[PDB]
């Protein structure tokens, strides 16, 4: 039992620390917003700021279109060898009943 | 020779059905294509209204002068006041409501992560029953989990 | 597991409303100076006009993006079940070249 | 919209500063709760699967340990029986050897 609190204690550690790293994981756009606490401390006219900004984030954007349609490439290029493994087996399956 | 002749009679049948599919296929593929084209138009032309009324109201919002800036302030007391139940919410009390809130908030994630263990380790009990489940049944087949 | 998803739902409402409340925080100076006022709707007619078509635009550019995702899933099955044509056939052909 | 609608007052540019602000405190709270002071928002992520396994052995642990204290309810008796019935058949024995 006492070993059993122990480990208890211990999970709850891992638990709070994953949680807390989860957090950052979904604030991982936010410290992209230190371009925009930047900007908003401009206090002035800021239109050239919001435009490199729109540019880059049109960069990054580009990049993850490139990265995701050859990703899909990728994953229907598995999706039909995986298709037509299927069909073979069942064939030969079926030629062994038959046999 | 019957065998043989059943087999070719079998291809001709596929050949057939490759020849539709494969026709399908096509004209799933210009669909596709043509869909393309239309959405990137679409984008296209969402792209121009905005860079068009960017420029339409370069000169309207530039001076702002600060002054209009206020009402993004009550627009946020606002919202807070209809999402914290305080309609008496003020600037000068809340924040005695932020800590308060605040409070709640982090007692809320404690207690989610009291929760969250006894749900790990309750997942996992059932992991391991699940497992003994499917080796019962590679080795003898379907049965229930009562007769596991 | 059921009330995990509960507890999770209050954690961020709680969240939410703590966000809000530091969003208040923050704009309470903003709320200082709420005395100032300045010119508004100058060149809001042919401003509103432009909005209302770029809503309409929008809109169809999310009909668009929506028909062009369900077109690409088609299309996939359709190449799905052509691969298992292809394999069906070829494992046929095969046995009865061997046959 | 913002550039478009720079009628919008930098409002979305107050929320989003706001929440610059909120992850640069989530980051320092986790460096400090982590103790990882060595961390960027980039390669949390190894560290968050890192630990993710750490807790998964945790938990393991105290499955195997929730089962251990389940099956405990069994009285004195039972341990007692045991322990004599293997002790008869081999002989002598101690209790974390039976």
């Amino acid at each position: 039992q006492q070993d059993y609190e122990t480990a208890k204690h211990s999970q709850h550690q891992a638990k709070q620390q994953a949680f807390a790293l989860v957090e950052i994981v979904q604030r991982r756009v936010h410290f992209s917003y230190s371009d925009s606490a930047g900007m908003l401390s401009e206090n002035a006219d800021l239109n050239d700021k919001l435009r490199q900004r729109l540019e880059h984030a049109e960069s990054d954007r580009s990049r993850a279109r490139e990265q995701l349609r050859q990703q899909q490439a990728q994953y229907s290029q598995f999706n039909q060898v995986l298709a037509s493994l299927k069909s073979s087996y069942e064939t030969k399956q079926d030629m062994l009943k038959e046999l | 020779q019957e065998k043989i002749d059943r087999y070719q009679v079998d291809l001709e049948e596929l050949s057939y059905r490759l020849e539709e599919q494969t026709d399908v296929v096509e004209e799933a593929g210009e669909l596709q294509a043509e869909y393309e084209a239309r959405t990137e138009a679409t984008e296209q032309e969402v792209d121009e209204l905005k860079s068009q009324l960017a420029d339409y109201q370069q000169a309207l919002d530039v001076q702002q002068t600060r002054a209009i800036q206020y009402q993004q302030a009550l627009q946020a007391l606002e919202r807070a006041r209809e999402l914290c139940r305080l309609p008496d919410l003020s600037v000068d009390n809340a924040e005695e409501w932020l800590e308060t809130f605040q409070a709640k908030e982090q007692q809320a994630t404690e207690a989610l992560l009291a929760l969250e263990q006894k749900l790990s380790v309750a997942d996992a009990a059932h992991n391991q029953f699940e497992q003994a489940y499917q080796l019962v049944k590679n080795i003898v087949g379907e049965t229930s989990r009562s007769e596991a």
